[PDB]
């Protein structure tokens, strides 16, 4: 890991090896699967097949890098020819040291000797063992490169010395428990390791001494290049004569797909055991990005049953349907939130290691010449999942950060996003949090310099650490955190941020945290989330309860103000319809009151309990005559004033044709309507309040400003919501409100002239034709509305061109050229008669929950 | 600095000067990086190269990397000792040169040569200056010949404008294309008259100079020819379709310049003209001119130059509850709808381009042409 950067920064010597890897030694690529190799690394899993040239320049290489020190993880493996290695995996009962002595030595020689006569024939023995002091004690291993014979013979000899008893009493003479067993069966079937190549967490091995000798056959050390001699392949040497695979590349690469691969082995077993956490956590490796398909599948090896027994094939199927998916609303803050609620201590600590890796590698990169940049990108490893840059419209960066329980904070932004003009926070965080990384690095650093080591390594670090603390010092510089701040702003830019902000119509901010309605029933989150929401109400959310006597009380209050049950019920769901943010049914509701009944008392509870940036008040000079300030709100209302006033059909018109706010209109006189538009009327509902308060007082000005009162209003409002979604999930004209449709139906004819004149005047014929629709028919019309409205001269066939651009259309049926003449309709005159085939053209548990039954 | 990061990714970035005298940065757009929808192979605006911010952080530095490699590798062949010392001088200041890579101040003014570098004289006037391309969803296409080519690769084209809308292959067989050709044969009892208003819609989407023509529609309500118009509006995007007022035709007069579709809504029943505002008008333009209202428009002009250049029709079918409420709602914003529409529109514009090369004033269309004398015989007494 880091270790390695303090060695190469360490050693003067070692680029030498690098260097010919990646300009010598570079061209003779080699395939992975392929046996041709013959050296292999296991640091980056790299295969070379070379010549014996690179091959001796590698190993001298090596051997000044061991006479400096270092730790190299070379392997290679055994072809057609080889020597004699063998591993013994020689797990002693005691940890004191056996020494070999030489004799013993001469006994091993001898017996492998006697062992190998019996075979194909026509040495120099090498001998190494552990350092000690290890759990099991040390190994051992012979070498005998000088001869070729690596066939089926190997695997006789290994059978014979696994069934040899004077190597298990030569053991037994230095106290060895273990007689057999210790040497792997795949002694010479696997690839091994050149000498000085340790093993993880290990130190590499030493030797004792190294002896030599002859054989006959009719008769039965600083000063060698050590690891070009003991290779296998090295036939040339001096002293000794010649006698799936994405998953590995994705751990190979992808540091973030390292972590990714610490941290998922933490998870709790639930996951992958069940739909749901999987296909989540699926999808947000799939839209992290899309070379995570194999750490997929190692999720499905992590949850192999499955896998192997369809998973596998629901995960192809997830995977394309995660391709087919787009903008998934999960990133991996959640996993990383989920890992910490889980397990928040090794995620503690791995989190730290992590941060110390990466300061640590960039202060050796650059000898302590700290920067802005890699300040920054340490930052944003660290805290880096509660906060956002984006350039604004005006083309100005803005932060945002997310407001965390613990904190000072106002009320309501719990769980969201708040905007400042500065990064106060992270102004804080960099003073305070980054220091102990720092300690981490220094304490390191002090803790290498403990380490006995070469002198001028000593004078490096000396050297290094002065640098890095006259570099510490500008950390609490204000000119250093301003080009911090600002590499932070290009590392945390996320672009196209804002637009995303409260772009969900199925999310509202309250007090207490976040309120989703979505799915049946609602939820509430109090928790870290992944939904960008920065608009809020101060008002708590509470889960809805009719026993809170507040409850009750708005219970009753709503049944006394509107004594009808259905209709009741059918304005308090659309009243619950202006809790949301997205596209409406756009209807218009008119409401009449002479005042004292509580519909004021309405209107301003409704505007407490939403807030200003849901809802708001709206004047009536805009309807008679600043309008676009209704978009973002969800409801829209006015106040009563005078008595004349009038509407203009043509803002009337632009407002009921973008725009998704609920509007609300309320008055104590009659509202003045001159208009003939069908699709105008349609669209208008109208009512009178009807029951007259008189001598609660208080609610005037005590039950304004009671929380319970607007919290349990907001409950029962949601909760209705809910209810309405239940039945009809949106389609408020499936509820049938007869006293409100009467309503509006009586006061358009008292409003539309023209409406009142053909439902009274016009009458469907069932059989027949209307033939004698013509302009006969305006002249009928105002010889009407001169005999009881008023004598005028009535306009020249703009009265049919109304006709035809109003209701009627199935009972104005066009002619097959498409000029009016309608069918099946007969006019009224004068006291005139028509047949009768002519039509005109729970003690409050319901007022708690209804039925469907009207 | 500059020179070296010019040689390296001079290939999607370029400089112009504003208007206001100020640098102005355009990154081209390629797949793999955070981006929205749309932009992809075209060049969009940055306020600050950030993108080129963290590429000389990053991408430099295996340059850098090289050299110093190269150096300690001479450093290992043996030579004379005062080059030796020479060199030991060198890398010691090229260490002391490391950090300005990474000092913001540095960075800045790198940024500020590399604008003195990468600047292209002539390039803001150029941006979408030829009609024959259109930026899509999925790339750029040109309908410079038959067949459209459309480009899903880097091209030296600078595009900026463009649709939301991907360009789909047009298919006859899709069931959204079926779907559509029934919503059109529907919504216009007429044949002929059909292929001319289709056809002449078809090339409202040239960018460049029309033939100058108007179009009034009716409709009685429930009929979708506003669906069309919000449809059509969506599928072009704003860029190339802006909406329209009656206030202005009756008196935001620059705002219809620059665009290829203009169009308005049904406003009351009181509509009327200004004879000299459709005079410049009928008269730089290069937009397409479509009105529609739910009343017969009012004309008070005899002169045979304004007639000329006008064309009505009024809608006969109405749909009621027959009408589709998806229709309004969900295929309105269907992206299938549009694309599938999108490829309609395009494959229209290759047939006429193919029999009338553009010539649309060839194409006979006797109801609509009957349509207008009537209209004109009643309003031009």
């Amino acid at each position: 890991t880091i270790q390695l950067t303090a060695q190469r920064k360490y050693l003067a010597e070692v680029q030498a090896l690098e260097t010919l890897l990646t300009r010598e030694l570079s061209v003779f690529l080699t395939e992975p699967g392929s046996k041709k190799t013959n050296i292999i690394n296991r640091i980056t899993g790299k295969t070379y097949a070379l010549p014996s040239t690179e091959l001796l320049r590698l190993y001298e290489h090596l051997e000044q890098c061991r006479k400096q020190g270092a730790l190299m993880y070379f392997l290679e493996r055994q072809g057609t020819y080889s020597g004699l290695m063998l591993d013994y995996d020689l797990k002693l009962n005691t940890n004191a040291v056996p020494p070999l002595e030489p004799p013993a030595l001469s006994r091993l020689c001898h017996r492998i000797f006697v062992h190998i006569k019996n075979s194909s024939v026509l040495i120099h023995f090498f001998f190494t063992l552990k350092p000690e002091v290890v759990q099991g004690k040390y190994g051992f291993h012979v070498l005998i490169p000088g001869l070729k014979l690596a066939a089926s013979t190997k695997k006789s000899i290994i059978g014979s010395l696994q069934h040899d008893a004077t190597v298990q009493k030569i053991l037994h003479e230095q106290g060895v428990t273990n007689p057999e067993s210790c040497l792997d069966p795949h002694s010479a079937s696997v690839p091994s390791l050149l000498y000085g190549s340790s093993k993880l967490n290990h130190k590499p091995y030493q030797l004792k001494t190294g002896f030599e000798l002859v054989f006959d056959s009719s008769d039965p050390l600083e000063s060698y290049n050590l690891v070009s001699e003991l290779s296998l392949t090295n036939e040339q040497g001096s002293l000794v004569r010649p006698v799936d695979h994405s998953l590995s590349i994705l751990m190979l690469h992808d540091p973030e797909a390292r972590y990714l691969h610490k941290i998922l082995n933490l998870l709790p077993p639930e996951y992958y055991v069940e739909y749901p956490l999987w296909s989540n956590v699926v999808f947000a490796l799939a839209n992290t990005s899309a070379n995570y398909r194999p750490l997929a599948e190692w999720f499905s090896q992590k949850c192999p049953e499955k896998w192997n027994t369809g998973g596998k094939e629901k995960l192809e199927k997830l995977w394309n349907d995660a391709s087919h998916h787009t903008e998934k609303k999960i990133t991996k803050r959640s996993i990383m939130y989920w890992a910490h609620k889980h397990a928040p201590q090794q995620y503690k600590e791995i989190v730290e290691q992590g941060y110390f890796s990466i300061l640590a590698e960039y202060v050796y990169s650059y000898n302590g010449m700290l920067e802005h940049y890699m300040i920054a990108k340490v930052i944003y490893a660290m805290m880096g999942n509660k906060f956002v840059v984006d350039v604004d419209s005006n083309g100005k960066y803005v932060w945002f950060e997310f407001v965390l329980p613990g904190q000072p904070m106002n009320q309501g932004e719990i769980w969201k996003w708040r905007k400042e003009v500065n990064p106060d926070e992270l102004h804080i965080y960099i003073s305070e949090n980054f220091s102990r990384v720092m300690d981490r690095i220094t304490e390191h650093i002090k803790y290498h310099l403990s380490q006995p080591h070469e002198s001028n390594i000593l004078n490096y670090y000396k050297k290094l650490l002065k640098a890095f603390e006259r570099s510490k010092s500008k950390i609490f510089n204000d000119s250093f955190k301003k080009g911090v701040i600002r590499q932070a702003e290009f590392l945390f830019r996320q672009r196209s941020f804002i637009q995303t902000l409260d772009t969900n119509p199925h999310l509202l901010g309250v007090g207490n945290g976040v309120l989703s309605i979505e799915t049946i029933p609602a939820k509430l989150i109090n928790h870290f989330h992944e939904h960008p929401i920065h608009q809020y109400t101060h008002i708590c959310y509470v889960p809805f309860n009719p026993e809170n006597p507040w409850t009750k009380l708005l219970l009753n209050a709503l049944q006394d103000i509107i004594p009808e049950l259905d209709a009741r019920l059918w304005i308090m769901f659309y009243l619950s319809t202006a809790i949301f943010r997205g596209l409406k049914e756009a209807l218009m509701l008119l409401w009449l009151g002479g005042g004292c009944n509580g519909k004021t008392f309405l209107m301003r509870l409704v505007a407490m309990v939403l807030g200003d940036h849901y809802a708001s008040k709206l004047n009536i000079s805009l309807l008679t005559s600043a309008f676009m300030r209704l978009k973002g709100r969800g409801y829209g209302y006015f106040e009563e004033t005078n008595k004349s006033e009038v509407l203009n059909t043509s803002r009337l018109k632009e407002m009921v044709n973008q725009m998704t706010a609920t509007m609300v209109a309320a008055s104590n006189y009659n509202f003045i309507i001159d208009t003939t538009d069908h699709g105008t009327w349609r669209r208008l509902r109208h009512y009178r309040s009807k029951v007259k308060f008189c001598h609660d007082p208080r609610f005037i000005h005590e039950y304004i400003m009671d929380p319970d009162c607007q919290n349990a209003f907001f409950s029962i409002l949601v909760y209705f919501w809910e209810k309405l979604q239940k039945e009809y999930n949106g389609q408020i004209k499936k509820v049938f409100c007869p006293t409100i449709e009467s309503e509006t139906e009586a006061y358009r004819k008292s409003q539309d002239t023209l409406h009142r004149f053909i439902t009274e005047r016009v009458v469907e014929s069932p059989s027949a034709e209307t033939v004698y629709n013509l302009s006969e028919v305006v002249t009928a019309y105002a010889e009407w509305y001169n005999t009881n409205i008023n004598v005028k001269r009535h306009i020249a066939l703009e009265l049919s061109q109304e006709l035809e651009n109003s209701v009627l259309e199935k009972y104005l049926q066009w002619s097959p050229n498409k000029t009016r003449i309608l069918k099946g309709c007969r006019i009224l005159h004068k006291f005139e008669t028509l047949q009768p085939g002519e039509s005109y053209i729970e003690p409050k548990n319901k007022w708690w929950e209804w039925s469907p039954n009207p | 600095i500059a020179k070296v990061i010019y040689a390296m990714m001079g290939n999607k970035f370029v400089v112009d000067v504003d208007s206001n005298g100020k640098y102005v940065w355009f990154e081209f757009v390629l797949p793999g990086q955070p981006m929205n929808q749309g932009e992809i192979w075209k060049w969009r605006k940055e306020v600050n190269p950030d993108e080129l911010h963290i590429y000389i952080s990053e991408n430099f530095s295996r340059v850098m990397d090289r050299i110093t490699e190269h150096i300690k590798y001479h450093l290992s062949q043996p030579h004379e000792s005062n080059i030796l010392n020479y060199y030991k001088k060198l890398l010691k200041a090229f260490e002391r040169s490391k950090s300005k890579i990474f000092n913001d101040s540095f960075k800045k003014g790198v940024i500020r040569q590399a604008e003195f570098l990468f600047r292209q004289r002539s390039f803001i006037q150029t941006l979408d200056t030829n009609p024959h391309l259109l930026g899509v969803g999925n790339g750029v296409l040109s309908i410079e010949t038959i067949p459209a080519k459309l480009i899903n690769h880097f091209h030296e084209h600078p595009i900026h404008q463009y649709t939301h809308i991907c360009y789909v292959p047009f298919n006859p067989e899709n069931p959204w294309t079926k779907l559509l050709l029934n919503a059109l044969q529907d919504i216009i009892p007429e044949l002929d008259a059909r292929l001319w208003i289709m056809f002449y819609l078809s090339t409202a989407i040239f960018r460049g100079l029309k033939e100058a023509l108007m179009l009034l529609w009716l409709g009685g309500g429930c009929n979708g020819k506003t669906f069309l118009m919000r449809l059509v509006a969506m599928v072009l995007g704003d860029h190339y379709a802006s909406k329209l007022n009656i206030s202005l035709l009756t008196s935001a007069f620059m705002r219809l310049k620059g665009r290829g579709y203009g169009y308005f809504e049904e406003t009351n029943k009181s509509e009327v003209l200004n004879t000299s505002r459709l005079k410049e008008m009928v008269n730089q333009m290069t937009a397409t001119m479509v009105a529609a209202s739910n009343y017969n428009f009012i004309i008070d002009t005899t002169d045979h130059g304004t007639w000329r250049r006008l064309r009505h029709y009024r809608s006969k079918v109405k749909f009621c509850h027959k009408e589709d409420p998806r229709f309004i709602h969900e295929y309105i914003m269907d992206p299938d709808c549009q694309n599938a529409f999108f490829s309609i529109l395009v494959y229209f514009w290759e047939k006429l381009q193919k029999e009338y090369n553009g010539q649309i004033k060839k194409v006979f269309c006797p109801t609509i042409e009957s349509e207008t004398e009537a209209y004109r015989k009643s309003q031009d007494t």
